[PDB]
């Protein structure tokens, strides 16, 4: 899954 | 150190052994970020990156972890000569922070995929010389702690990390990159970004971590993903247990997104006797309201996502409207693209799909449907109002015609008799803050929405087609 900043809500 | 007291729990043979180590480190004056990140990265490596030979838990032997720890401290202490950066009075200098940042930076592989999973920890830094953007910032803070720079702390927005340091911890310094193709600003303050009211710097209402919050950050940075379809149950349980440890100690109190993450984990696998996800999502929002002037977006996005996954359109719409009510007082700036993408996806994919299903369910006789609730229409309107107000005064536009068709479609999911019930009041009742939605008011109650006029009003497009 696309790199999120940590603790970002989840992608999908 | 490693100090003797930090070594007694090894070998770590289980999730609970890792939790015990974190509990012990969190009980110390300064939890050892390097030790903890190496342990997390080690266990994440052998639980998510390479599970060959896994039979229960990758035993973290002290010899292994201490050797990794020694590699890190030897590299940092060898490359950062503190004598060149005399510390005034327990306070670090911008030059010293820049030096540590350079040392971490220059240690990284010259070329690699920066958005790879599992390159967030000091284990990745040591064994693979790879770190992602925020991982560099964390590694700088870990290196600074290893050097005894107690004043250097991780600063976190919702999409970026830097450090605070210096007298009263009042200085800010960029230490890593942000995004892709953006101009590096390492060594600079974040003041321009704060002054320009970008989301990236949260108008100054970003997190200033203490060491415990830095532990929380590395816990939130655990990545349980084995692949696109598979998460490590072991790492999920580890992250969940560590977040509860941090929660119980009070270290998530000022960490809205960690509370959302914990709520997500609880939804996936509830811990008996723990607060419901909803309670945790609202604690995350409360945290943002209490400590960050209610200027954070993700606490409401977390809540909205929960309601969306549970197909709770009304509460999802309310939460997204609340997200927009936060964003409205920002200026959309370059490097805010991640939250633009989120708002775009919500407005142009998630809400349409929710309302599409709601429409099918309404046709199938659903009662209490969001599509028959004028308060839900008001939420949809407030969502767009906040996005429009966000755009006002922004250096880059937000809306374009690619938003307009989804707006018209979403508005049209509500019958006119529902839309008519929202009273738009000037300064179910709704007050618009944006001039775009104010001009749209009379268009919002027609039985057949004037699609072209809505599009003109949303995009401020001057003209219609010539021929």
């Amino acid at each position: 899954a696309r790199w999120a900043f940590p603790x970002a809500p989840a992608r999908r | 150190g490693l100090k003797a007291a930090q070594k007694t729990l090894f070998p770590l043979r289980s999730i609970d052994d890792v939790v015990r180590l974190f509990a012990a480190e969190l009980g110390r004056e300064e939890p050892d970020l390097v030790l903890l990140s190496l342990v997390l990265g080690f266990v994440e490596h052998f639980l998510a990156v390479n599970r060959v030979g896994l039979t229960y838990f990758p035993v973290a032997d002290l010899s292994i972890i201490a050797a990794l720890y020694a590699r890190f401290t030897a590299q940092i202490r060898g490359a950062v000569d503190l004598s060149l950066y005399p510390r005034e009075g327990g306070v670090s200098s911008r030059e010293l922070v820049k030096k540590v940042s350079d040392v971490i930076w220059n240690s990284l592989s010259r070329s690699y995929f920066k958005d790879r999973a599992h390159i967030q920890s000091l284990f990745s830094f040591i064994t693979g010389t790879k770190l992602d953007s925020s991982g560099v910032a964390f590694a700088v803070v870990g290196a600074c702690q290893a050097l005894g720079l107690r004043d250097v702390h991780l600063a976190l927005s919702e999409d970026h990390a830097w450090v605070v340091f210096g007298p009263n911890g009042e200085q800010t310094a960029e230490v890593t990159w942000h995004g892709k193709g953006n101009e590096d600003r390492r060594g600079q303050t974040v003041n321009a970004g704060v002054a320009e009211r970008s989301w990236l710097y949260l108008k100054g209402s970003y997190m200033r971590c203490d060491r415990k919050m830095e532990v929380a950050f590395m816990v939130c940075a655990i990545n349980p993903s084995i692949d696109l379809h598979t998460d490590s149950l072991e790492l999920l349980q580890l992250q969940q247990k560590l977040l509860w440890l941090l929660y119980d100690l009070g270290h998530l109190e000022r960490y809205p997104m960690a509370l959302g993450n914990l709520a997500d984990l609880e939804e996936l696998e509830p811990t008996p006797g723990r607060p419901d996800p909803l309670t945790l999502y609202h604690k995350g929002i409360a945290s943002a309201k209490t400590y960050y002037r209610d200027e954070h977006i993700y606490p409401y996005m977390y809540l909205a996502g929960y309601h969306c996954r549970n197909r709770n359109v009304r509460e999802a719409l309310q939460a997204w409207a609340d997200t927009a009510t936060v964003i409205q007082d920002y200026n959309y700036c370059r490097e805010d693209e991640e939250i633009y993408k989120e708002f775009f996806e919500v407005a142009n994919d998630v809400i349409p799909n929710l309302l599409k299903e709601a429409a099918s369910l309404l046709e199938a006789g659903s009662q209490g449907s969001a599509l028959q609730d004028p308060e839900c229409f008001a939420h949809l309107l407030r969502f767009y109002d906040g996005i429009c107000k966000w755009e006002e005064g922004s250096p880059t536009p937000v809306l374009h015609v690619g938003w307009a068709t989804f707006l018209v479609q979403s508005l049209g999911r509500f019958e006119g008799q529902v839309r008519q019930k929202v009273r738009i009041v000037s300064v179910p009742v709704l007050t618009f803050q944006s001039e775009k939605m104010k001009g749209m008011k009379e268009l919002l109650v027609a039985t057949k929405i004037n699609s072209s006029a809505i599009k003109l009003q949303l995009t401020a497009q001057s003209q219609v087609q010539m021929k």
